[PDB]
RNA sequence: GGCCAGCAUCAGUUUUGGUGGCAGGAUAAAUCCAUAGGAAUGUAGCUUGCCUCGGUAAGUAUUAUAGCCUGUG
RNA sequence: AGAACUGGCGAUGCGGGAUGAACCGAACGUAGAGUUAAGGUGCCGGAAUACACGCUCAUCAGACACCACAAAAGGUGUUAGUUCAUCUAGACAGCCGGACGGUGGCCAUGGAAGUCGGAAUCCGCUAAGGAGUGUGUAACAACUCACCGGCCGAAUGAACUA
RNA sequence: GCAGUCAAGCGUUCAUAGCGACAUUGCUUUUUGAUUCUUCGAUGUCGGCUCUUCCUAUCAUACCGAAGCAGAAUUCGGUAA
RNA sequence: UUUGCUCCACACAAUAUAGAUGGAUACGAAUAAGGCGUCCUUGUGGCGUCGCUGAACCAUAGCAGGCUAGCAACGGUGCACUUGGCGGAAAGGCCUUGGGUGCUUGCUGGCGAAUUGCAAUGUCAUUUUGCGUGGGGAUAAAUCAUUUGUAUACGACUUAGA
């Protein structure tokens, strides 16, 4: 059955302003500025408020509805991106050879460069996605944080450092070392 | 100064009241509300100062129109008929230029060969007139 | 209901669900025994641990105390007077007020008042009260009672415990050897703290039973009177 | 009935048809990617084969069995008078 | 085809020993009178034994609806025979006429069950006097309070083969 | 009704337009059809691609040179879609497919004429909305062709004049509205407004 | 074992290339500009010892008629 | 990458003459060995379910009520 | 008088439009009118909470300052 | 495979099934006009990219015969149904809490406390809570579910059929 | 394979009149890697030299996943011609 | 080369239709969105309006479009010039300056038309080549034969020779 009309609420909080024309959001609020094109979802936005933002799909099937809940989740997630933003902790870990992780740039651009893990000799480069801020705790030893206003850049490079030290060839039940996500918040915490 | 901004599309809606354009059957070219909705695809119209009788059909056989009065779901032709005049959608209609496409083309397709003849002398004086307009500020 | 649902995850357990008849059996109940006691307190033990229920239950045998749906126990007694059981109920279903226990009896209300002002067991700070102390888990292999008792009186954490430690409780922790260990004290709440859930998770971890429990009971229905007396004692 | 024993192509099929070159003088059917950062230079030029030597090499070569040795080496010489620039032409980049 | 709603009647041919048999009505809906008379003939076939050999048709009559203008809900009862057994079912369908609301239960079952119409058995068609009584969520999505919905995506039938301007699924 | 018909191949179905595009041909009329790059197909892009790698199976065995040959062009992946419409085989057919022309961009001098497009083979008011299509383009610099780049830079141009030329003719247009708008109450104008003009 | 059109090899070589290579290749490239240089000069410095057209108007106008005239445009018809 | 081979669907006519010869071959065993209901169905869904059970109900009356004199 | 044709009035066959008069049926069912009831996808009114400023939430009330259903005629 | 009958082909063109002994159509002189059969009407190709109701998206769909085979099943694809069950005595999903007492039941053994095992598998207190569903410990601890309960608020679950 | 068994289901009208998936049990050369180191009528002529291509049902090489996979090696499986 | 060849101004022979007969009449992008007009604070802005087809828009009157007289405007438009700028995707087109000569149905007059006999496309483009018509500009190569051997079965290839 064709569900006749099924909608979606965006909350948008006090600080935030968002413009959607086209169905191409763009989400501004304390934090800064984030845009993303929603033009492969055929959805309807409606401002009922400044407050609230009404997301609608018109005669849409399982599949179509399968989307408004997407579409709100990911304009929620620029909102809480551009208000609370997002702080993505990554803790590597080693046994034997010692993880060096360092900033460089390398030709104008940003790069997190891992080094000796498990002792190779080959030097490990992880680009720096736009917006993505790589910052080393000295509270605790051998942490990274990621911080930034969009979730999908932030757990994107994280987990391309997690990926760039997969083990390979050995056990690794007994090879415990790499770079691991430890925890994913907000930068503020509480508000 | 910072308010959010979300272009809507003002799609017409089919609606109880609102007042659509058969395209094609018996009933071409004439004005008929709607008065209730049956499901996606079928609804009943009513158009009865346009002669057209009470029915169910497709929402592909009539175009919707910008043009919406006040009417209770279900209503009979009687207040159908009272509402129309009330709400005077004929004349919004015909004061819409939509209708007066539809006008000027049943105008221009009943034109004589004498009345074409005049249409084309007086576009020529227009002509003149026009472009002795242009060239000139 | 069509595909691509969310399959249910049955397990082969003794236990079966109670439905419709148990509600009924403590409605039921509910009923004989507003017949038959006098005193009808409505007790508040949102969050109480069953030892203590049982011993509070204990500490009278002569008395009835009824738990059940809160839903339940307000229909028993009624919610308005045009489908109350007793003349002038319905002001105590209209005061049950979240997990509320009935205490039908026939002892004198100053004795029930005075009990149940100076009855009190500790228990664990359970979260979203004020936090009763403020304990901050020493730097070091961390043990069962995390400093409570000494280091040579307690034992290492459960190295199986580190996941949770790490995980649920965002503690940064190590393995050394075998041990969970962090390299620097970590304070999980202060006095005054208004507990998130994994304070309170923690400080049942390691058995901090610092706050304390008591029952608050709100108005009790006097029967042969036919009228509620609003004891409040919070 | 399967090919008993495998054995590879005689051959190569990408230097197919093997005839005649069209011309004496070979074409340069690719010439190195434009840099517009570096200085205006030449990509290639032209000279006549005159014919082989040998040489001796003293080879530095760290990492071989070679290393710090003198090796006789085949080369070849290529007569190469300067070559005089008469002309320019230019290519637009077009979608055929 | 476009269906019309008939009453048949019928009974056994009288006998010396039995005048005026007992007279049998039931409502069809078929095409035309030759087609509903046959259907007549099969189901009292299966009801009992009464032999098209041995009875006739009393009567053959149209029924109309009585207000053919009036949005109704429609519960509709059916057995058939398609494609491996028998079954009931139950179809809410809003429409306006009892012939219209079951030629579009015979498309819905050509549709899904792939069953034609000598597999289908209309066996009661009532209108649901109470909309709090329509069981079916795709009917009674349509009976709520101030129901509208656009129609978005409109495409405009060209009766030319091309075009001078970049078509608009506009209003 | 014209003497040639330009039809701009942007959103449009292949299969759609080749069809409209063949009866065309075989009617007498001449065709150009422009913009062959943004020509769209049905289906998501991996399912064409893979229909075109089963094309691009096929060869003559024994001599790969005089086997199927596989045009990687946009213009002559519709020409085969077009081709395969008419017998080509015949001099009615060779006569009618020499009434079709197919580009590539906008070279010149089309670029100067109106396009048109064909309403029953383009995408938008075809291919129901959600279901996913591939873009021609995309399509064959992912199976060979080498000009994408090119065409998209020469698009760019045409586009940039393109858009100066709109711009004066849209002011051209305000100045001729504004004019007949000043002369729409004169007697001659109540004329021609009682005869539908 | 590692093929040409490896992934991993050819990036060690990617990684490679930026360094002592493409320093040795420009470099090289500029001691080779230099000698350009200085053969020019050597060579003023002995020197110092001492439409388009009609043409081509005419024969595109040509060229265009005889395709229209012919039938044989690939741009017109 | 390497698309594989696809199935031929044109079918033959050698093939689809000898499905016919099949299928008449299966009719005839079936009938060969076939030569070796418990719902009244009153549905759980219609609505008005209980004024038809209550309607035939009092219809029972008819197959008692008049057979004898 | 030879070849090829156009139009008209006809005859045979046929194809496609415009229009008229009847007969039938539940002597169409309807729509429309009159009336008697009724209800909710409850209209006015009324009560009340909330106030962003007269709107808003749920009750009450069967035509009222909207209507609809059914029966009968 | 045998019997009995009847049709088709032989001797036979024509329309259709792209193609063709076995299919569908079809009363063979030469023509004209109309109308059709079977099959069709995007283009090849004469003929609606007709109207209408649904279903379907296939990383090699289907256009095809079907009491034909591979075919009985497998699928967190989609749609329509049937039966039964739960639900303002609060449904499904979530968090949160309780998840107890005899008791660390008996035997076993280095240890075995519901969870290496063998047999019992009961009682109490209950709103509910297994002499324990799993993770766990050397044993315990802890967590977990099944089972209740608090918050929320209105539909949901299961098996089957097409 | 034969002969059983059980029964998800089927038949249905009687679930015992019967069918019947999966699962399973008996039969096959002796429980302590000894023998069983052990041969038993192809009515068949195809097969090698050179040389090409295709298949994937992958032996190797590439990349993955699962294993008491410590390392080394290996095994099983996936994409892959 | 009886001056062959080419480019400019006319007169006709031969003319040619895969099919001229008012005009291929130029944004881009989206389609769950846009076009146009206007305003400011120049935005994913406000306001208005439009589509629902090109059934449009421009042209369109005259002997297939003649010969003349005026009025009113100073517009439009044709032709051969000329000014400047733009266009390289296959630009070979687009825009613009100025004068010159026509036309003007923007408006009103005067004369002609017949007999193609009641229809017969009733021929109205250019499409070019050319015997010629009178003014300009231009003054090479290739092959064979000889030769070479960087090539070669023969052709072919690569050289050299006033």
């Amino acid at each position: 059955m064709k569900y006749i009309q099924t909608e979606q609420q965006i909350e948008v909080p006090e600080g935030v302003t968002v413009s959607i024309k086209s169905r191409i959001v763009k989400v501004v609020g304390p934090r800064g500025t984030l845009t993303k094109n929603l033009k492969h979802i055929d959805v309807t936005f409606t401002k009922v408020n400044n407050q609230l933002i009404k997301v609608a799909v018109h005669n849409g099937g399982r599949k179509h509805v399968a989307a408004l809940r997407t579409v709100k989740s990911l304009v929620d997630n620029m909102i809480t991106g551009v208000t609370k933003g997002y702080k993505y902790k990554m803790r590597y870990v080693y046994a034997h050879f010692p993880i060096n992780v360092n900033i460089v740039e390398k030709d104008g651009a940003k790069f997190i460069e891992v080094r000796n893990f498990l002792g190779d000799k080959k030097i490990r480069n992880v680009p720096v996605r736009d917006g993505v801020t790589i910052e080393f705790s000295t509270n605790v030893k051998d942490e990274i944080v990621l911080s930034g206003n969009s979730v999908e850049d932030v757990s994107q490079n994280a987990a391309d450092l997690q990926q760039i030290c997969r083990v390979r060839n050995k056990d690794i039940r007994k090879f415990l070392d790499g770079i691991y996500v430890s925890h994913k918040g907000f930068i503020t915490e509480d508000l | 100064s910072t308010d959010s901004i979300v272009k809507a599309s003002n799609w017409r809606l089919v609606e109880v009241g609102r007042v659509v354009l058969i395209k094609k059957g018996q009933s071409a070219g004439k004005l008929a509300a709607i008065v209730e909705i049956i499901d996606q695809k079928k609804v009943l119209i009513d158009g009865p100062k346009a002669g057209v009788p009470r029915q169910a059909i497709n929402l592909g056989q009539v175009v919707l129109t910008p043009l919406t009065f006040a009417l209770p779901r279900g209503a009979r032709t009687a207040t159908v008929s009272k509402k129309w005049a009330a709400a005077a959608v004929c004349e919004k209609w015909a004061a819409s230029s939509w209708a007066k496409k539809i006008a000027q083309r049943e105008r221009r397709a009943a034109l004589t060969d004498f009345e074409r003849f005049q249409v084309m002398v007086l576009r020529k004086q227009k002509r003149y007139t026009v472009k002795k307009a242009l060239a000139k500020a | 209901m069509p595909r691509s649902k969310r399959s249910k995850l049955v397990t082969l357990a003794q236990t079966d669900k109670k439905g419709r008849e148990n509600k009924e059996r403590i409605f039921d109940e509910v009923r004989e025994a507003l017949d038959t006691y006098r005193y009808v307190w409505v007790l508040h033990l949102d969050d109480v641990r069953t030892p203590v229920l049982q011993e509070i239950r204990t500490s009278w045998a002569g008395s009835k105390l009824i738990m059940g749906k809160r839903k339940v126990l307000q229909k028993a007694l009624g919610e308005k007077r045009e489908e109350e059981y007793k003349e002038n109920l319905y002001q105590l279903s209209k005061l049950c007020s979240g997990v509320t226990g009935l205490l039908f009896t026939d002892e004198d209300v100053n004795t029930v008042k005075e009990y149940f002002k100076s009855y009190v067991r500790s228990d664990y700070s359970r979260p979203n009260t004020k936090a009763p102390l403020t304990f901050t888990i020493p730097e070091g292999i961390v043990y069962s009672r995390g400093g409570q008792i000494p280091a040579e009186e307690d034992v290492p954490m459960i190295h199986s415990l580190e996941p949770t430690m790490r995980n649920k409780f965002e503690i940064p922790t190590k393995i050394k050897a075998g041990k969970i260990t962090i390299d620097s004290p970590y304070l999980v709440c202060t006095e005054g703290e208004k507990l998130d859930v994994r304070q309170a998770l923690i400080l049942k971890q390691f058995g901090i039973a610092a706050s304390e429990f008591k029952v608050k009971v709100s108005a009790y229905y006097d029967n042969d009177s036919s009228t509620v007396e609003s004891t409040n004692i919070n | 009935s399967h090919r008993k024993y495998e054995a590879p192509r005689h051959g190569h099929l990408g230097f197919l048809p093997r005839k005649r070159a069209a011309s004496i003088r070979a074409r340069v059917k690719a010439f190195p990617k434009d840099d517009r950062s570096k200085p205006v230079a030449l990509t290639s030029f032209l000279g006549y084969k005159a014919g082989m030597t040998t040489i001796v090499r003293d080879l530095d070569r760290p990492g071989s069995k070679f290393h710090k040795r003198e090796v006789v080496e085949a080369v070849t010489v290529v007569d190469t008078p300067p070559v005089v620039v008469v002309g320019v032409v230019g290519y637009v980049e077009t979608p055929r | 085809a476009h269906f019309k709603e008939y009453q048949v009647i019928g009974r056994r041919l009288p006998t010396e020993s039995v005048p005026e048999p007992k007279l049998f009505r039931m409502r069809i809906f078929a095409s035309n009178e030759v087609i509903a008379k046959s259907r007549y003939w099969y189901f009292l076939q299966k009801l009992h034994k009464v032999k098209k050999a041995s009875g006739e048709i009393v009567s053959i009559n149209q029924i109309n609806e009585a207000h053919p203008t009036k949005v109704k809900n429609f519960g509709v009862w059916v057995r058939y025979d398609s494609r491996s057994g028998t079954h009931n079912m139950y179809k809410e369908i809003r429409d306006v006429s009892r012939v219209a609301a079951v030629e579009t239960l015979y498309q819905d079952m050509a549709a899904r069950h792939r069953a034609r119409f000598r597999s289908i058995h209309i066996l009661k068609v009532a209108e649901i006097e109470k909309t709090a009584d329509v069981k079916r969520q795709y009917v009674k999505q349509f009976l709520t309070k101030d129901l509208k919905f656009p129609l978005p995506h409109r495409v405009q039938k060209s009766t030319k083969t091309f075009s001078y301007k970049r078509p608009s699924t506009f209003y | 009704v014209e003497p040639v018909v330009v039809i701009d191949g942007k959103g449009h179905l292949v299969g759609r337009l080749a069809s409209v595009v063949a009866k065309q041909l075989l009617n007498g009329q001449k065709i150009v059809v422009v913009r062959a790059e943004e020509l769209n197909i049905s289906g998501e892009f991996f399912r064409n691609k893979l229909k075109y790698h089963d094309f691009l199976r096929k060869a003559t065995a024994f001599n790969k040179t005089r086997g199927p040959f596989h045009f990687r062009a946009p213009s002559r992946i519709f020409y085969k879609a077009l081709r395969g419409m008419v017998s080509h085989k015949t001099a009615r057919g060779k006569a009618a497919l020499e009434r079709l022309k197919v580009f590539e961009g906008i070279p010149p001098p089309y670029d100067k004429k109106k396009r048109v497009v064909v309403p029953q083979a383009l995408r938008v008011l075809r291919l129901k909305p959600g279901r996913k299509y591939t873009t021609l383009g995309k399509l064959s610099t992912s199976v060979g062709w080498k000009y994408e780049d090119v065409v998209a830079k020469l698009e760019a141009k045409r586009k940039v004049s393109s858009a100066e030329y709109y711009a004066k003719k849209r002011a051209f247009t305000k100045k001729v509205a504004s004019a007949n708008a000043t002369a729409a109450e004169s007697d001659v104008a109540k004329q021609l407004a009682a005869l539908g003009y | 074992a590692k093929s040409l059109r490896a992934s991993s090899h050819l990036n060690a070589k990617s990684v490679k290339r930026r360094g002592v290579f493409q320093k040795a290749v420009d470099a090289r490239e500029q001691r080779i500009s230099d000698k350009l240089k200085e053969d020019l000069l050597k060579q003023k410095l002995e020197d110092l010892k001492k439409w388009r057209d009609g043409r081509h108007h005419t024969y595109k106008k040509a060229k265009l008629m005889k395709q229209s005239k012919k039938k044989t445009s690939f741009t017109r018809f | 990458m390497r698309v594989r081979k696809r199935q031929s669907r044109r079918t033959s006519t050698k093939l689809k003459e000898g499905i016919k010869k099949k299928a008449s071959a299966h009719r005839k065993k079936e009938k060969k060995m076939a030569k070796k209901k418990k719902d009244p169905g009153i549905p759980s869904n219609f609505p008005y379910k209980a004024k038809i059970l209550e309607e035939i109900e009092a219809k029972k009356m008819k197959d008692l009520e008049e057979r004898e004199l």
